[PDB]
RNA sequence: GACCGGAGUGUC
RNA sequence: GACGCAGAGAUGGUC
């Protein structure tokens, strides 16, 4: 079901897509919600749990490879983390984080 | 490629790990078994963020929770595999009507009992204060139990008419619960009679009550059939039957249900199903398992047949029957820890019984 | 190599 | 149009 509430956040409000785009999302503290792909490696889903800890950020999982994240964000490629910044007429940072 | 398995600390967790040998013998794939404490209350907070394990081990309980947050893979055995495994056991693993585990065991708890210190055991409850002063004359306790778990001391809660949830047209009443009906206080209470008068002191635990019948030090213990293997190397000549009568009622021990679920979001949930239908659920699997901490009652019917005429699986058979089974709903975790500090603080002192169960018997909803 | 940069882009 | 790289940062830039 989030599949479609990801999208909604797409048409109105901003997001952000990849390690690097989220990291500095994180930093910057523009970011209130993020999503990190299933099979993600170790290192990385340490290291980016690890900025949404510092920069007290919430951390959705999702029950699917990066594979499906770029399916449900409207892209071809794969992305293992999604940034979400404002959300317009979506409600993932109000009803399930 | 591989298959991490959480199992709980007093079942056949070497065993489960021989049967990942052969699985591994036979594709190369890496079978873990570990034995985490606490493994219950962990494996949810721990997939929530999708560090948790493949296979969790656990009695039916536990997974009806689990499967209402999700966290349970939707089990899909054929047609063929479910005739080979007892059609009840199915139902003690099915949430919102589909399957969330593989069933394993029937486990219930019976009156063990030291042969050498008291050749007839006893048939009621009411008889063991007496019993007791008997053998302090030999300087022997006759019943020592952990107390610390109310799974042990439910059987006689239960006895007299104390439930955990009303049974009503095959859905559970969340609203209706009896532990603070007059049968669960007279059961409560005679626990906390014989603590009072000296014959159980209120701090036993599973090391404790193990160690002292293993040890010739007590007539009888109340457990389930893993305790077993540690009994039969004491060398201590004993027996497994039926839970003593309370109030000329049998006691309604809590049955589980060894079950074995999926962990949803796990990549290797293909292998799982390999592995715990091909490999451990045949008579071949759980023989390594039971010769390691037996399950007794077994879910499977090929071995359970084989097993069938041993008299300490008849006693489970027999009090699993004579008591009721687990409900799988998510707020049996709440009754449970409920219940945990009723008969804690009741044989403690902190409140009085009627106090410890009226406080349960909110506490669970 | 480091940094910048955010969707494409190299081949036949 | 298939393959190859490409948000787990591609090609591309600048030192
Ligand atoms: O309060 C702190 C304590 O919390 C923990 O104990 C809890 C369990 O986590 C709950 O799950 C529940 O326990 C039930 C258990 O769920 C149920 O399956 C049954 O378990 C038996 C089971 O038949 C069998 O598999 C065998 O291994 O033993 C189990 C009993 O030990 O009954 C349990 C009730 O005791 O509630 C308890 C607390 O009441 C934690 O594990 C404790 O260490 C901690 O102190």
């Amino acid at each position: 079901s989030i599949n479609q509430k990801l999208a909604l956040v797409i048409k109105s409000g901003k997001y952000t897509l990849g390690y690097k785009s989220t990291v500095k999302s994180l930093r910057q503290g523009k970011s209130k919600l993020i999503i990190i792909a299933a099979n993600t490696p170790v290192l990385r889903k340490s290291e980016l749990e690890y900025y949404a800890m510092l920069s007290k950020t919430k951390v959705y999982y999702f029950q699917g490879g990066n594979n499906e994240l770029g399916t449900a964000v409207g892209k071809l490629f794969r992305v293992g983390v999604v940034s979400i910044l404002e959300a317009g007429d979506s409600d993932i940072l109000t009803t399930l984080a | 490629g591989k298959l991490v398995i959480w199992i709980n600390g007093d079942k056949g967790y070497n065993g489960l790990a021989e049967v990942g040998k052969k699985f591994e013998k036979d594709t190369g794939i890496k079978v873990t078994v570990e034995h985490p404490d606490k493994l219950e209350e962990k494996f949810p907070q721990v997939a929530a963020t999708g560090d948790g394990p493949d296979i969790i081990f656990w009695a039916h309980d536990r997974f009806g929770g689990y499967a209402q947050s999700g966290l349970l893979a939707e089990i899909t055995p054929d047609k063929a595999f479910q005739d080979k495994l007892y059609p009840f056991t199915w139902d003690a693993v099915r949430y919102n009507g589909k399957l969330i585990a593989y069933p394993i065991a029937v486990e219930a708890l019976s009156l063990i009992y030291n042969k050498d210190l008291l050749p007839n055991p006893p048939k009621t409850w009411e008889e063991i204060p007496a019993l007791d002063k008997e053998l302090k004359a030999k300087g022997k306790s006759a019943l020592m139990f952990n107390l610390q778990e109310p799974y042990f001391t439910w059987p006689l809660i239960a006895a007299d008419g104390g439930y955990a949830f009303k049974y009503e047209n095959g859905k559970y009443d969340i609203k209706d619960v009896g532990v603070d009906n007059a049968g669960a206080k007279a059961g409560l209470t005679f626990l906390v009679d014989l603590i009072k008068n000296k014959h159980m002191n209120a701090d036993t635990d599973y090391s404790i009550a193990e160690a002292a019948f293993n040890k010739g030090e007590t007539a009888m213990t109340i457990n389930g059939p893993w305790a077993w293997s540690n009994i039969d190397t004491s060398k201590v000549n004993y027996g497994v039957t039926v839970l003593p009568t309370f109030k000329g009622q049998p006691s309604k021990p809590f049955v589980g249900v060894l079950s074995a679920g999926i962990n949803a979001a796990s990549p290797n949930k293909e292998l799982a199903k390999e592995f715990l239908e091909n490999y451990l659920l045949t008579d071949e699997g759980l023989e390594a398992v039971n010769k390691d901490k037996p399950l007794g009652a077994v879910a499977l019917k090929s071995y359970e047949e084989e097993l069938a005429k041993d008299p300490r699986i008849a006693a489970t058979m027999e009090n699993a029957q004579k008591g009721e089974i687990m409900p799988n709903i998510p707020q049996m975790s709440a009754f449970w820890y409920a219940v945990r500090t009723a008969v804690i603080n009741a044989a403690s002192g902190r409140q009085t019984v009627d106090e410890a169960l009226k406080d349960a018997q909110t506490n669970s909803s």
